């Protein structure tokens, strides 16, 4: 049961350094060849680079060696570091476990082969901008449900850069839950709204909490949601 | 991105966007929004565990056999982004996965939309300001309209609406915000958000004198 979990600044500006973190858990790092792949808006998958066992480490050439990747095994972390960054470097950064193949199309001995890797285990991504812009922590808002199920949520307003994350009564609450997708204001901004669909005769009595989380600037709000005064 | 579009319950048939020379070895990856990607082929044909027997790779066997990833009995989940990523032994070492082939699924079942409308909350008012929101869920297909009237009359200021993108039930949502004053808000006997699909029509209305 081995898990990759990613952590990162979500915000960096032209010309500094991004750090992005991917904690291991479930077995040790020692026993996987280690990668990053980001994703970024418009374009397809990119290969970072790996890195093997003696912390010996090979980068896409793509890249034009701003990028540094490394373990810590007291940690069980593995870590990316690229450096230079550009607005072109804003992307959804995965980590994942690579398993090195080695296919042989001729005699070994005179090194007619090749190696390949496959991507077996991904963490879930974590989105990192590159802006000169200053990040916003979102305004949250109760949105009560109707007096007349019945739907509640809460309005995330204002933000930036993405992500927000939200979960509902600390992740004892899922069934029911939609969180949509933002929508991008002209200001360059972004709201969302989360909606969860519970029973009407729960009103008043059972404590309905939209956790946000916005991590670049730090935002963490929690909303009780009850119904109108009304 | 190479656009494929196949039927529901008909056999996709994906190329790799590149060919081999030589001896081969590839692998194919799905990636839906929202997920990390999934590795769905390695070393041409194995098949990690947990992924559907319905997706299969072609065998390298000296025919000039083109690497193809095969869906059968495609359903509306696998709509998603394919990157084939083909190692060769005249290529050198592959950094590229290659262009993504987005795959459509088409001849799902209309479905009509959920809208729900939220006045703006009395905190939201107490700061001095007014979002109407709407919430516009599990329709399909993706083509909507959305309008915004003050009592009848259609408005067009303030309103900031998403392009729809697919929900994990594989039909899609959307939102539409209203901006207001707090005095708009109050001076109008109402506000509707109008909702156009296929052909018909959902509208919730908020009134600032209703509960």
């Amino acid at each position: 049961q081995v898990q990759l979990q990613e952590s990162g600044p979500g915000l960096v500006k032209p010309s500094e350094t991004l750090s992005v973190t991917c904690s291991v858990s479930g077995d040790s790092m020692n026993n996987y060849y280690w990668t990053w792949i980001r994703q970024s808006p418009g374009k397809g998958l990119e290969w970072i680079g790996y890195i093997s066992d003696r912390e010996s480490a090979t980068y896409n050439p793509s890249l034009n060696s701003r990028v540094v990747i490394s373990r810590d095994t007291s940690k069980n972390q593995l870590s990316l570091k690229l450096n230079s960054v550009t607005p072109a470097d804003t992307a959804v950064y995965y980590c994942a476990t690579a398993r090195r193949g080695q296919r042989i199309y001729g005699v070994v001995s005179f090194g007619e082969f090749f190696y390949y890797y496959s991507m077996d285990v991904w963490g879930k991504g974590t989105t990192v901008t590159v802006s000169s812009a200053s990040t916003k922590g979102p305004s949250v808002f109760p949105l009560a449900p109707s007096s007349k199920t019945a739907a509640l949520g809460c309005l995330v307003k204002d933000y930036f850069p993405e992500p927000v994350t939200v979960s509902w009564n600390s992740g004892a609450l899922t069934s029911g839950v939609h969180t949509f997708p933002a929508v991008l204001q002209s200001s360059g901004l972004y709201s969302l709204s989360s909606v969860v669909t519970v029973p009407s005769s729960s009103l008043g009595t059972q404590t309905y909490i939209c956790n946000v989380n916005h991590k670049p600037s730090n935002t963490k709000v929690d909303k009780r949601v009850e119904p109108k005064s009304c | 991105v190479r656009p494929l579009s196949v039927a529901l319950g008909e056999t996709a048939r994906i190329s790799c966007g590149r060919q081999a020379l030589g001896s081969r070895a590839v692998q194919w990856y799905q990636h839906r929004p929202g997920q990390a990607p999934i590795l769905l082929i390695y070393n041409n044909q194995d098949r990690p565990s947990g992924i559907p027997e319905r997706f299969s790779g072609t065998p390298d066997i000296n025919f000039g056999t083109r690497a193809t990833l095969t869906i059968s009995g495609v359903e509306a989940g696998d709509e998603a982004d394919y990157y084939c990523h083909m190692w060769d032994s005249r290529s050198g070492f592959s950094w590229s996965f290659g262009g993504a082939t987005r795959l459509t699924v088409l001849g799902q079942p209309k479905a009509a939309p959920s809208v729900t409308l939220f006045p703006p909350s009395s905190e939201e008012l107490q700061a001095n300001k007014a979002t109407l929101v709407c919430l516009i869920s599990d329709f399909y297909p993706g083509a909507v309209t959305v309008a915004w009237k003050a009592d009848s009359s259609p408005v067009k200021a303030g309103v900031e609406t998403t392009t729809p993108s697919k929900q994990s039930n594989n039909k899609y949502a959307a939102s539409s915000y209203l901006s207001l004053t707090p005095e708009q808000w109050k001076s109008h006997r109402s506000y509707s958000c109008q909702v156009t699909h296929e052909g018909s029509t959902v509208e919730k209305t908020v009134a600032p004198t209703e509960c």
